[PDB]
RNA sequence: CAUCGGUUCUGGCGGGGGGAUAAAGGCCCAGGGAAUGUGGCUCCUCCGGGAGUGUUAUAGCCCUGGGUGUAAUACCCUCGC
RNA sequence: AACGCGACGAUACUACCCGCACGUUGUAGACGUAUAAGAAUAGGCUCCGGCCUCGUAUCCUAGCAGGCGAUUCCUCCGCCGGCCUCGAAGUGGCCGUCGGUAAUUCGCGUAUUGCAAUUUAGACACGCGCGGGAUCAAAUCCUUUGCAGACGACUUAGAUGUG
């Protein structure tokens, strides 16, 4: 028997990954997301644009 | 065919090359031994640049850019010395920038504490008009 | 005002005690002074005295501070490593302190 | 014993231009152009002519010295395949189930494709990509000739060699089952 | 990685905040209260910073996310709450989708679609203390073994002078993390269907 | 051999003291059986060995040649 | 010789073992020893006698209890180094201890380092001690193939700093044609005398 | 093997009733210091001419200093060494000033090229070869080729081994 | 710290002697010789350089004897500061 | 990792933060504890003129351990603030105010520590003080639960409630 380590069966799967299950799980992907999406849309250091500083070590004390 | 290359172009041992040695002083190389050693004269009428004829090994040597045009292979100290000073190899020896690395480095040795303090001094004085120029030039651009 | 240093000495490192192998010798110490290398540099220091400063922590006669005094004896190997005696035995934690070698006694 | 100098010649034709800088050589010609980095190799190039390359090794061991043939046969390699090219002739053979071979070009990668199918009645899809710059026609002179062509000789011999090891007959006697793609021809496209 | 900064939502619910509590009951209830006044500070100057602190910096976007333990029959009233990593599209768009959920119910079927094949983690059925025999499956000794039959008749007869860490040993069964994958979705039914 | 991925037990190179006074005291033995069969050897050898002469390649073997003709002519008219 | 506060080391080009008899010593003699770029350090012969080393390593571990005592083998490229150091010292005595404290190691150059001098040993240099044609690796390829996780992010560390210190040198350059234009510009206002007296002492 | 000289070594038997005016034999040796010349002597003699120390005396030894130590010359040594084979004949070359240069590198490449010790080597002859056709060795022929001139690639720079840390990275084209 | 004594480590300087009265070497004198043959000359060329001829010429080298010369220096031994 | 690390919430006090006021407080060891290209090494650098063995370099370096007053100079340094900027273990740039400041020259002071004796001088951390600014928290026992359990431990609940 072939390992489920093995080169062949390797390919095999990524075969089948890439042609048949990908897809499916893309459009899958595509309803949910859109779901979600529904649900989700239903001075720069005085406005916080520019990122200042929020209000043992590396190197050796010197 | 355009061929263009760009690569190293390393100095040679020859005959007639000027070697600088370990102390600072010259010689010319007479006969190639072998790969690491060769045979050379100093007939230099200079002290300091002077070396006695006799084997150099190359690992002790420096190769200058000064090379002695139709220099015999075996050629005796006389006609050495005959070339050397038809060459001038004194003068080329003191206008490369290696001898006058060494003049910087005894005339920088041979400072005493009054010297250094005056060099001090002159440096910070001369560091002031560079400051002053420099503000000039970083103020323009 | 002045921007300079106040250091009269040369800065040194304390490495080991005279030993072989495994005995060991805490009576002579062997120092590593900067910037010398050789045993021609080496010969320049003999006999300068060198002081182990550290600190301690009762404050006696003024304060915390505390020196052994030693002398450099002679060089030691090719690498400019002297030994010296000083008037007790150094630290065994202070391998790898700082010492201080001063230019007294003066012969220029 | 080791050599004071020991020293080989490349000649470079008209219409060749050959740039060598820190040992990676770059060749154009006609047909495009070819780069090869020679760096694991200790050696030294110059202009000894008008189109004629010099390389050098001073001091070297006799492994060394016969390093530069290794170096100017690839250099000679890449200024014949910028300017005449590199050709590999395969024919495919069976004796009962006819050898399907399709060639494609991927858009997005710019690289051959060749598929072969039914070979000895085989029902999986063999696939091979072709190295970059290598172009694989079906032949229309020759019955059941594929025909790879590049500049580098190293890429086309290489995919032709995928090819034939890709149908490879397994567990039957090989005197009986003759069954394969093989490379019928080497040579030159001009 | 490491997680560079967080930013909460305005208003928590206590079902959440009881997470941050062993005696919410004693408490005075102070958690997140100074937190939620930037949002009126400055227009929301820190928490618009340490958005885009996240939008420059971060390369892997979590939302935090509780359950509504009160809608269950469950007596327990602290709420659970975990990381939920954002896949697909820039960080920028993995930020805004995050902060548009913000303070926002995500239903189940939102995340899952029936026929999907999942993974369930979760810690598995506690046993105690349990001996060899039925930890790791080993053969009784025969009846009236004497010192007992529900053993390991030899733990070592070779060297090392040791126990071998490879040799079955009484001690907790049960109580375990495990992920076990490959589990398919029969059917996702809504609570507002009376016929699900 | 998959030596570089999965190499095995290493062979030491740490001597043992009874292997090393083991091999010193059969080196002696051998030594000693050897003299002992030298002497008992009933080969025959020669009462001079044969002498390999003179290099090919030493330039002056011509005139080394001539020198040894010289020599024992000078030696047969001195006898 | 000279005495610092601590010596930033470039690990790239250097050599594992020579490399860390140096550190060691150091360490020992009382110096603050910082090496970056551990990922760049070269080990000499070819890679899989490296690769046949490190698998031979791995080999060992306490056999009743590979929790405890056993071997524990790092895959990091400073470990990998700090292993190689940590081998030229009385690690088990208070002074090695104290030795050993006295270094850090790290892959690339975390700040603030990025902004440091950087020195390195030249008797432990690869272009200076390896016969021309001798194999050598690569101790992050090393590390990578038996098992460290963090190459890549390294290599994208590295590029951008990369890119910084390109804008920082492009900087370095503009000032340095200004101040030969200082110079040169000033040369006029300096009194010949004082220039006379600072040619004669050397400067 | 170390700083030789050549002695002119001659000996003789001790003279007898019937020997009064015994035959006087020169050797030329290279050895370190008198001592080991005339130890030296007294071995090759044993060897030849089976006169022994006890029955013989030096009539003297002097020092042979090199004629022309500042020409540089080629030179064909015949040498036997003693293997676990037997002896073997060599012929090797070397381009030196000097008889005793070339003798202590013949020493120095027996030992490094087939580990023969001093006490295994028989030197039989040290000429000088008088004409550039008499050299028979590439590695001398190359040397001593027509308009002779190499560079020296990958020289690594001299930097002392006491400065630890360098602020440069060094280059090796000089 | 200065002046001493004992032991000892280490640096520098001035002399004397020996040997082939070092061997070399420089500058002269008188012979002899060749090539990895200088100049010249001849023939080819990619005009860059090659091949040939022959003994100093528009470079030099090797060997022998002699003078300066009881030259210098190395090495070894040695008297001191 | 129970002596590896990060983000976040609330933090009562003698707790936290700021200022200066010092330590018979400590620290494998301050004394100018100054200095960022990358990359190749059978090749590189550049101001594009040239340059490359070499850090034997460059910066800084004078004054009671560095005073006071002038002459003189617009150079160098530091604290704050604004705008940017810096996530590999996060900090630098510009601008502005303020303060200091021999590049030149001079005046008054230095003694007596007695012929040397660490040159008590730095950084970090910790602590005791005041004078201010800011803040009013949790955990455990206990009772309870059984998703847990030999005992500890763990999941829960206990303040008005969907208890």
């Amino acid at each position: 028997a072939k390992s489920a380590r093995a080169s062949r069966i390797k390919e095999n799967h990524q075969r089948f990954k890439k042609n048949i299950a990908g897809p499916v799980e893309a459009a899958r992907l595509e309803r949910l997301s859109a779901k979600l999406m529904a649900i989700a849309q239903a001075s720069g250091v005085k406005s916080g644009k520019s990122i200042g500083r929020k209000d043992s070590s590396i190197v050796f004390p010197m | 065919a355009e061929i263009n290359v760009e690569a190293t172009s390393w100095r040679r041992v020859e005959v007639g090359r000027v070697l600088k040695l370990e102390n600072g002083s010259l010689a010319a190389i007479v006969e190639i031994i072998d790969h690491k050693r060769v045979l050379a004269d100093g007939p230099s009428s200079d002290p300091k640049l002077a070396t006695p004829r006799g084997i150099v090994p190359l690992s002790r040597a420096l190769l200058t850019p000064i090379v002695i045009p139709k220099l015999p292979r075996g050629a005796r100290t006389g006609a050495v010395k005959k070339a050397w000073e038809a060459y001038g190899v004194d003068a080329k020896w003191k206008e490369t920038n290696w001898a006058k690395k060494q003049l910087q480095q005894e005339r920088r040795q041979s400072l005493t504490d009054f010297d250094r303090f005056k060099v001090m001094r002159l440096k910070k004085q001369r560091r002031f008009e560079e400051r002053k120029a420099l503000a000039k030039i970083k103020a323009a651009a | 005002p002045s921007e300079a240093g106040h250091r009269l000495y040369v800065k040194g490192r304390h490495l080991s005690y005279q030993r072989g192998r495994r005995n060991t010798h805490p009576k002579t110490s062997l120092i590593k002074i900067e910037g010398v290398d050789d045993t021609a540099a080496a010969n320049f220091y003999l006999g300068k005295r060198v002081a182990y400063v550290y600190r301690a922590q009762k404050e006696v006669r003024g304060t915390k501070i505390r020196v052994i005094w030693g002398k450099i004896t002679r060089p030691h190997g090719n690498s400019g490593v002297v030994r010296a005696k000083f008037t007790h035995p150094l630290p065994a934690r202070s391998f790898g302190a700082s010492v201080r070698i001063m230019l007294y006694p003066s012969s220029i | 014993m080791r050599y004071i100098h020991s020293e080989e010649t490349i000649p470079v034709p008209e219409n060749v231009k050959v740039s060598i800088k820190s040992r990676l050589v770059t060749v154009e010609g006609p047909r495009g152009k070819l780069q090869k980095d020679l760096s694991h190799i200790a050696v030294n190039f110059s202009v000894v002519k008008k189109g004629v390359i010099g390389l050098e090794i001073h001091h070297g061991s006799r492994k060394d010295v016969a390093a530069l043939r290794t170096v100017r046969t690839i250099i000679n390699n890449m200024i014949i395949g910028v300017t005449k090219g590199f050709k590999y002739k395969m024919r495919y053979v069976y004796a009962h189930f006819p050898i399907n071979v399709n060639v494609e070009k991927n858009a997005e990668t710019g690289c051959y494709e060749v598929e072969i199918r039914n070979f000895i009645g085989e029902k999986i899809v063999r696939k091979v990509v072709m190295a970059p710059g290598v172009e694989v026609e079906i032949s229309k002179a020759q019955k059941d000739e594929l025909i790879l062509s590049g500049n580098s000789l190293e890429a086309v011999s290489q995919s032709a060699a995928d090819i034939q090891q890709i149908c490879k007959v397994r567990n039957k006697d090989i005197r009986k089952f003759l069954d394969g793609i093989y490379v019928s021809e080497k040579g030159n496209i001009v | 990685l490491r997680s560079l900064t967080t930013v909460w939502a305005e208003h928590l619910s206590d079902e959440v905040k009881r997470r941050f509590y062993k005696n919410w009951y004693k408490s005075k209830k102070k958690a997140f209260t100074k937190y939620a006044k930037k949002y009126a500070e400055n227009n929301g100057a820190s928490i618009t910073r340490e958005l885009e602190r996240i939008k420059k910096y971060c390369t892997v976007v979590r939302v935090l996310a509780h359950t509504q333990i009160r809608k269950t029959p469950l007596k327990q009233k602290k709420a659970h709450l975990m990381e939920i990593q954002i896949n697909g599209g820039s960080v920028a768009d993995k930020v805004e989708f995050g902060r548009s959920l913000f303070e926002k119910p995500v239903t189940i079927d939102t995340i899952f679609e029936k026929d999907e094949m999942i993974d369930v983690i979760a810690v598995t059925k506690g046993h105690g203390f349990v001996g060899v025999t039925a930890r790791w499956g080993t053969k009784k000794l025969p009846r009236k073994t004497h010192k007992g039959l529900r053993k390991v008749a030899c733990i070592g007869a070779w060297h090392p002078s040791h126990v071998q860490w490879t040799v079955a040993r009484a001690g907790q069964m049960g109580y375990h993390h495990r992920t076990s994958v490959n589990h398919k979705i029969y059917r996702i039914g809504k609570g507002d269907d009376e016929a699900n | 051999a998959g030596t570089i991925n999965k190499p095995k037990k290493p062979t030491s190179k740490r001597k043992t003291t009874r292997l090393r006074a083991k091999i010193s005291k059969r080196a002696a033995e051998k030594k000693r059986k050897e003299r002992k069969l030298a002497r008992k050897n009933p080969e025959w050898r020669s009462k001079l060995k044969k002498d390999p002469g003179i290099p090919n390649l030493f330039p002056y073997k011509e005139r080394l040649l001539q020198q040894i003709e010289e020599e024992r002519i000078r030696r047969k008219e001195e006898l | 010789s000279s005495f610092e506060s601590v010596v930033v080391i470039d690990g790239k080009g250097h050599l594992l073992g020579r490399l860390a008899s140096i550190v060691a010593k150091q360490l020992l003699s009382g110096q603050k020893i910082v090496v970056v770029r551990c990922e760049a350090l070269n080990i000499s012969g070819e890679f899989f006698r490296a690769k046949l080393k490190y698998h031979a390593y791995l080999r060992k571990m306490t056999r009743y209890n590979p929790t405890r005592g056993g071997p524990f083998h790092f895959r990091a490229p400073s470990r990998i180094f700090y292993k190689a150091v940590r081998g030229m010292i009385p690690h088990k005595t208070a002074r090695g201890a104290a030795a050993l404290e006295r270094l850090k190691v790290f892959e690339g150059v975390p700040p603030p380092y990025d902004k440091k001098k950087k020195m390195v040993v030249p008797q432990a240099l690869r272009v200076l001690r390896l016969q021309p044609g001798r194999k050598y690796c690569t101790v992050g390829r090393l590390s990578h193939e038996v098992g460290w996780k963090y190459q890549d992010v390294v290599a994208r560390l590295e590029e951008r700093r990369k890119a910084k210190g390109a804008a920082y040198y492009e900087r370095k350059k503009l000032a340095a044609r200004q101040l030969s234009e200082a110079k040169k510009a000033a040369a006029a206002k300096v009194d010949p005398k004082v220039s006379e007296a600072l040619a004669a002492y050397g400067y | 093997m170390g700083r030789l000289q050549e002695y002119q070594v001659i000996g003789r038997h001790l003279p007898t009733e019937a020997n009064p005016n015994p035959a006087l034999y020169r050797m030329r040796i290279f050895a370190p210091n008198e001592v080991v010349a005339k130890s030296r002597f007294w071995y090759f003699l044993r060897g030849l001419k089976k006169v022994k120390k006890a029955t013989g005396e030096i009539v003297s030894v002097n020092v042979i200093s090199e004629k022309h130590p500042l020409k540089v010359k080629n030179f064909g040594i015949w040498l036997r060494y003693d293997s676990r084979s037997g002896t073997h004949n060599m012929y090797k070359e070397y381009r030196e000033t000097s008889r005793v240069a070339a003798v202590e590198a013949m020493y120095a490449d027996m030992a490094a090229r087939h580990r023969a010790r001093f006490r295994s080597i028989h030197i039989l002859k040290v000429v000088e070869l008088e004409k550039t056709e008499d050299v028979k060795r590439p590695y001398i022929k190359q040397l001593v080729a027509k308009n002779l001139s190499f560079p020296l690639p990958h020289r690594v720079p001299k930097i002392s081994t006491k400065k630890i840390f360098s602020a440069k990275r060094p280059s090796t084209f000089s």
